[PDB]
């Protein structure tokens, strides 16, 4: 038997679906979302880490000159300084008084730990939602891992389940992303081959193990001071270390809809938005023949107490009379009130009690025990507590019933004014018809 | 602030904590008509005035 | 000096760009696309292959009954049959005349070479373009590997290029793809866990190494024939084998725009569609000061021969007079005609010959040598060969010049009719004015 429903994408909300097959007693099965995960598809642009400047010993040629030789090294700098006269601890070498020369070289490289401490720059698109759902009905109670798209069918107790695509296409990750350790930054980074000194990305590499490197750190050589050997230089400090101090916030602490950002792999979890369509295919052994199901007549519903709090703050009593003792399946045909359970024990004594949660001043909903029906209406009082550590068990429906006190009063007033208008219309009609008849 | 959607605070190394607000107000429903308006003004205090 | 232009996305086309700096002599860059590859992003859905039915030896109990034991195997089947009297080569065992049983068992498994011969079901989206571009100006070639999006800057001889995003967002891949060895098929496969017997995907596995397997092959058992031990069964033949001979065409033999489909990684090669913007940032060493460039004055253009064919079928002779001899940058300022070469060796004799290709009956285009300009008009005759083995070397512009023979005839005839109309209007105005003045 095929059935289709829609359940809210809320973790911990007890969804209950009511199946009413023509030949069998009604069935109520409970579905709950234990967990959720939403992962974008990432393709790596480059990585960044702190650099390291390589400065070899200067070549001081005495009594002669040297020539600078170009090399294919990242941000390579080389210059030749003439007229040097260095000293060392024992004396001054370069016997020639002023026909000497020094060669200074410097380049940059990735730091020795770039495979341990680095940041990845990604582009994110087309997230896929996975879920973990517990389904329970009859003697079946079991939890499954599913892909939330119309392209994954699972079997639970012989029943086939397909959890269709999510209602909305909202994702918290925008086009460009930067990942550092276990923190995701919702950032726009410079293109590859176009990094700037002192900012994020002043050195860029396609992969951790890649061999070529791009570097732009404004490294510049300077003339050595007279009488000493040292190779001076100036270089703008690392842009990775500057990002580490001026990165700003994170997506972990900003994300809407209250969802946790995890890394490795990058994902957003328990992120309450949208609805999940569900398609079902049940066997005939899930139901019960309407013969051995109990027969209930004269179903009366009276509300004992009500207070529209987050938990199950209303109590409900049903009176009936039955021919045989057995089990029935209760259900509330409105989302104004959410019931605690999906099954009751019927006995010849004729009294069952059950708990419901609502959020409106005066609810009115129809409840059904096996095949019977009844209408329940109540007047509920506000709670006194201001703040609670748990989420609502209701659907946040507030608009009151037409028989409730507020709308009853409005109905009385509007009816009085309408009667006044109708009477005046009749008076004018009679007078104008008399005027016409003359 | 703690709206009805909830709020989350993280303080130190220990785990973040969530809090939700209830639909609490100061009037009394099912009372005189000048108290029902107070009830519906305590919560949603911007469409009640327009509707009235 | 930053400059910006656009290129056709056709392989082998000789694009020529003209840069005209106010303080310098003009420059001409030549760019070609040597190769492209359009890469989709894939999500593996599952793996399909031929199955293997495993059937253990049967169990026969003499004066006993065997109780059927269930277990968790893919598409597992077990039965017990009563009253067997098997015979073997030496005779019939089971003294027990009738009250003895046989237990039959069978299940499905992934085949021994599924690691080597399988088909993969993918979801494809968000393709990325990558190219090899040959850039030449002054005295260098080079070919560079570029990601064709606005986020890759590559330096050639001191000039850095960004090849902008392709104008179109066209891809030859649908949402769902099936890859087999070296072929790609645009095909909708069944959802995982919902494959049907005898068709593609009767057995599904989430990955080659995955331990779990879905099998729906309609395996059934039957009673053994009397006096015999053989475990019969009937079971629908494989769906991977069935698909292999009934898949139908491919995408390799079908794709629009003439692009080659290749695999691992799956990509579309040389797939001529759209336009690509390019932005450059040239140094000052690229240009030549206007003082060094020869001064060209009194420039005229005359065409010797035309044939608006695919290759370079038009010849152009160009006259001038110069004060020194050197190099000029020639350019054709309309896409109605395409010049073969980018620089001309200017001498004091006063003649340069240029080769151009067009597809219009009467081209008209302005050409510049160094800094001079001239307008070239030609009357070109159609080819004789019907079919050629090379692509067109023009831009397929056909509308003639307004001074061509056909448009000249149209212009004369329309002018005559307009003169008749103007005379009619004037005479009517004159007569009406005379009558009104009465
Ligand atoms: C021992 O010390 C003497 C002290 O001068 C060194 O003599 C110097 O030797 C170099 C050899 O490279 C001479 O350089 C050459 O000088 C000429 C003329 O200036 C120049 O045109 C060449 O290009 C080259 O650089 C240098 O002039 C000379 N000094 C003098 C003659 O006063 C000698 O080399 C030392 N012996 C060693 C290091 O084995
Ligand atoms: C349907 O099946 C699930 C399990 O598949 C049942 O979950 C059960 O939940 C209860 C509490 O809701 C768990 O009991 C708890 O055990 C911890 C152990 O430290 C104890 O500290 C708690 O005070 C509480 O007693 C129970 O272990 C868990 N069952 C499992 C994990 O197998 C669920 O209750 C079932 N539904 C129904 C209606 O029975
Ligand atoms: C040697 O061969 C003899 C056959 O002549 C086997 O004896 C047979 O054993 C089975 C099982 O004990 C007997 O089945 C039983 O039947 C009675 C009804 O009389 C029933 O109450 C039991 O529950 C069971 O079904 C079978 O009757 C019996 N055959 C005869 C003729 O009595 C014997 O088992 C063989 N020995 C070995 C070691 O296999
Ligand atoms: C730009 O630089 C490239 C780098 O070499 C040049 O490519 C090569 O050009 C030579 C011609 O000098 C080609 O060799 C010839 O190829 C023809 C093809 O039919 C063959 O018949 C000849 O025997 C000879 O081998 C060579 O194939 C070509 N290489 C590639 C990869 O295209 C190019 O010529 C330079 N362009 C200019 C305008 O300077």
């Amino acid at each position: 038997y095929e059935h289709s429903t829609v359940m809210p994408n809320v973790v911990g909300f007890p969804y209950k679906a009511h199946i009413e097959r023509p030949g069998y007693s009604p069935l109520t099965l409970q579905m709950q979302v234990v967990e959720t995960s939403l992962e974008p598809t990432l393709n790596l642009e480059y990585i960044t880490c702190e650099y390291k400047t390589v400065v070899p010993s200067p070549y001081v040629k005495c009594c002669g000159a040297s020539e600078c030789s170009t090399k294919e090294k990242p941000d390579y700098q080389c210059k030749v300084y003439t007229g040097v006269y260095p000293f060392m601890w024992g004396g001054a070498y370069c016997f020639c008084d002023s026909e000497n020369t020094q060669l200074s070289e410097a380049y940059v490289d990735r730091s020795d730990v770039c495979r341990h401490d680095h940041a990845s720059a990604y582009k994110a698109h087309t997230a896929s939602l996975k879920a973990k759902v517990r389904v329970m009905y009859g003697n079946v109670n079991q939890t499954v891992d599913v892909y939330v798209n119309g392209d994954h069918a699972v079997t639970i107790g012989g029943t086939q389940f397909i959890f269709g695509p999510l209602s909305s296409a909202w994702t918290p990750f925008d086009n460009k992303i930067v990942v550092y350790k276990d923190e995701v930054f919702n950032q726009d980074f410079p293109p590859y081959g176009s990094g700037q000194p002192g900012r994020f990305g002043d050195i860029q590499s396609r992969t951790v193990e890649s061999n070529d490197l791009y570097a732009n750190t404004a490294l510049k050589l300077a003339r050595p001071s007279p009488g000493m050997v040292h190779v001076p230089y100036t270089q703008t400090p690392s842009g990775f270390k500057y990002w580490l101090k001026e990165k700003g916030t994170a997506l972990n602490t900003k994300a809407p809809f209250g969802c946790q950002i995890k890394t490795n792999p990058v994902r957003a979890m328990n992120c309450a938005v949208g609805n999940i369509p569900v398609s079902m295919n049940l066997p005939d052994s899930a139901f019960t023949r309407i013969v051995e199901a109990p027969t209930i007549i004269d179903l009366t519903c009276t509300v004992a107490t009500c207070t529209h709090s987050s938990d199950f703050g209303g109590v409900l009593t049903l009176t009936y009379k039955t021919d045989k003792n057995g089990d029935c399946s209760v259900h509330s045909h409105s989302n104004v009130a959410t019931l605690q359970e999906a099954t009751a024990k019927v006995k010849t004594a004729g009294k069952v009690t059950l708990h419901f949660s609502t959020a409106s001043a005066s609810p009115s909903f129809v409840v059904s025990l096996c095949s019977a029906r009844a209408t329940c209406s109540a007047s509920c009082e506000p709670p006194k507590d201001h703040i609670v550590p748990y989420a609502a068990s209701h659907s946040n429906v507030v608009f009151p019933d037409m028989s409730g006190t507020a709308l009853s009063w409005v109905q009385k007033i509007s009816g009085g004014l309408g009667a006044f208008a109708i009477g005046a219309i009749l008076v004018l009609v009679v007078v104008t018809c008399i005027g016409l008849r003359r | 602030p703690v709206p009805v959607d909830g709020m989350e605070y993280h303080w130190g190394n220990n785990d973040p904590v969530r809090l939700w607000s209830q639909l609490t107000t100061e009037g009394k429903p099912h009372g005189w008509p000048h108290q029902i308006v107070q009830y519906y003004y305590g919560l949603y205090p911007a469409a009640t005035v327009s509707a009235v």
